[PDB]
């Protein structure tokens, strides 16, 4: 009580410093209180650059998360050098999180508080929710018993969706199999090798047979779907003292991938030699809950969680030599905390189209759209 | 100095 009183003052405190310290930082900071706060965002592939325009325009997705009242599925425009809802989209119960296919980004995979994960082509339904309230996606994907967070689309085979569970398992669907009844499609593949809530998975970027799920099991497993048997992984990784919550594979380095975990760390692993963690990343003070390598840059990852402050690192500064009053503030790795947000981070995007631009979502409403200065990076 | 804004950055803005 008291001493929820003390972090609450020491959190405000610090925003305000972030805030006058804005412009040695950032090159961008755009602040928006969404109407319900976000557990998803994810930057869509495509820009629009308007006619003699100062500005392009960028596109998000995002979810609700109401206490008694209608979810939506959202779509938001970002003009980047004004944040509009653009489509919404009736969604039953808030979403957990939201991703689109790479080979067709009109298609959305959806997380649900249930065991159903839903698709929705978002170009197939009206701009403005339906008022009947009544969520109608395009198929019904069905196999979990409960519902989950994890959520990965197959970049080189087209519709194959991964989902972890708090079932333990992980769910594959082709979605492009004929539907039953209601538009279901009932899961192609059940992977069974966790013992605990499942809380992220990934598909390897190159390989497409590949995949990686971490758990609150505390292990990361590597599996190959041309295996026949879907109850043992091809490795088993001990990779934290905790919870693992994500996982993300790196898109210009094949063997390298991170997790992050409720442990505080980020690990960095090498496919060739699971045996050992390549690296730990450690700064954090609560537990992680998101990943996310830089799409431009392949020494550059992010990560985020309850400790409210995202974290941006570049390996390529690992082991270099630092004064001991800059070790006080973190490893040399260290590059960037984003001060921005003042309750936990519950998802972020790197925008694919201009370096350096993240979007994150917190639990109280917030979106950031920000980018770092250059006078970070370079040099 | 690009220093002091490292400094800065990693101990995010304050």
């Amino acid at each position: 009580s008291f001493d929820d009183a003390v972090e609450e003052r020491v959190i405000n405190e610090e925003y305000k410093i972030w805030k006058k310290n804005t412009p040695f930082l950032y090159d961008l900071v755009m602040t928006h209180a969404l109407e319900w706060p976000s557990l998803t965002a994810q930057w869509l592939p495509d820009v629009t650059k308007q006619d003699g325009k100062d500005y392009s325009v960028h596109r998000l997705i995002l979810g609700t998360h109401t206490s008694d009242e209608q979810n939506h599925l959202l779509i938001a425009s970002v003009q980047l050098p004004k944040i509009e809802i653009e489509i919404k989209i009736n969604h039953e119960g808030e979403v957990n999180r939201a991703r689109y296919m790479p080979q067709n980004a009109c298609v959305i995979a959806t997380k649900t508080p249930s065991s159903d994960v839903l698709v929705f082509d978002y170009t197939k339904h009206p701009s403005k929710p339906e008022p009947s309230g009544e969520c109608q996606p395009d198929l019904r994907l069905r196999g979990h018993q409960k519902e989950g967070y994890g959520l990965s689309w197959n970049p080189n085979l087209n519709g194959y969706l991964l989902s972890a569970s708090d079932d333990h398992t992980i769910c594959l669907w082709d979605i492009n199999a004929t539907p039953k009844e209601h538009r279901v499609i009932d899961a192609k593949n059940i992977f069974t090798g966790h013992t605990a809530v499942v809380e992220d998975v990934a598909w390897h970027l190159l390989h497409e047979s590949l995949f990686g799920s971490v758990a609150d099991d505390q292990k990361l497993m590597i599996w190959d779907t041309r295996n026949n048997n879907t109850s043992k992984p091809s490795h088993t990784v001990d990779a934290h003292t905790a919870e693992v919550n994500c996982l993300s594979f790196n898109p210009y380095s094949e063997f390298i991938l991170a997790t992050g975990s409720a442990d505080k760390t980020v690990a960095l692993w090498d496919l060739r030699n699971l045996k050992l963690k390549l690296h730990s990343f450690e700064s954090h003070k609560d537990e992680i809950f998101q990943v996310q390598w830089s799409p431009h840059n392949e020494t550059i990852l992010a990560s985020s969680g309850t400790d409210r402050r995202l974290h941006v690192w570049d390996l390529s500064k690992i082991g270099e030599e630092q004064s001991t009053e800059d070790a006080e503030d973190g490893p040399p790795e260290l590059l960037f905390i984003h001060g921005g947000h003042t309750a936990k981070i519950s998802d972020f995007s790197w925008n694919p189209n201009e370096p350096w631009i993240i979007c994150s979502v917190s639990e109280d409403n917030i979106m950031q759209v920000w980018q770092m200065a250059e006078n970070v990076y370079n040099d | 100095t690009k220093p002091a804004i490292r400094r800065l950055a990693r101990r995010g803005g304050v």
